């Protein structure tokens, strides 16, 4: 009976990982494993990198 | 950052009030009966053990 409870809790850790999205882009499934780039200046090279490992 | 279409401060505030109200409700029913395991929300293994002890 205790395992039947642990088993379902692990299913949601999977479910949150595969659901969390920004409109339509999944953020916790490794597409941000190699940090993506945002440009915050007005010239080339002024970038910020955000890395989210798969969980 | 002065908007009149979305109030995210309200959205976060609403969630906290709901959590505090639900905790108050569950405490009253435990006090009104005198049992920690009212439903299967609580210890899944506890109710199974208690049934055999009750027998």
């Amino acid at each position: 009976s205790i395992k039947a409870e642990m088993d379902q809790l692990a299913t949601e850790i999977d479910s949150i990982g595969n659901s969390t999205a920004f409109g339509n882009t999944k953020l916790l499934t490794g597409t941000f494993s190699a940090g993506k780039v945002f440009q915050v200046g007005h010239q080339e090279g002024e970038d910020i990198k955000v890395t989210v490992k798969a969980s | 950052a002065i908007t009149v279409n979305t109030n995210v401060t309200s959205m976060k505030a609403q969630k906290n009030l709901n959590t505090s109200n639900s905790g108050l409700s569950t405490s009253m029913e435990r006090l009104s009966s005198g049992l920690r395991i009212n439903s299967a929300k609580d210890d899944a293994a506890g109710l199974a053990i208690s049934n055999r002890l009750n027998s």
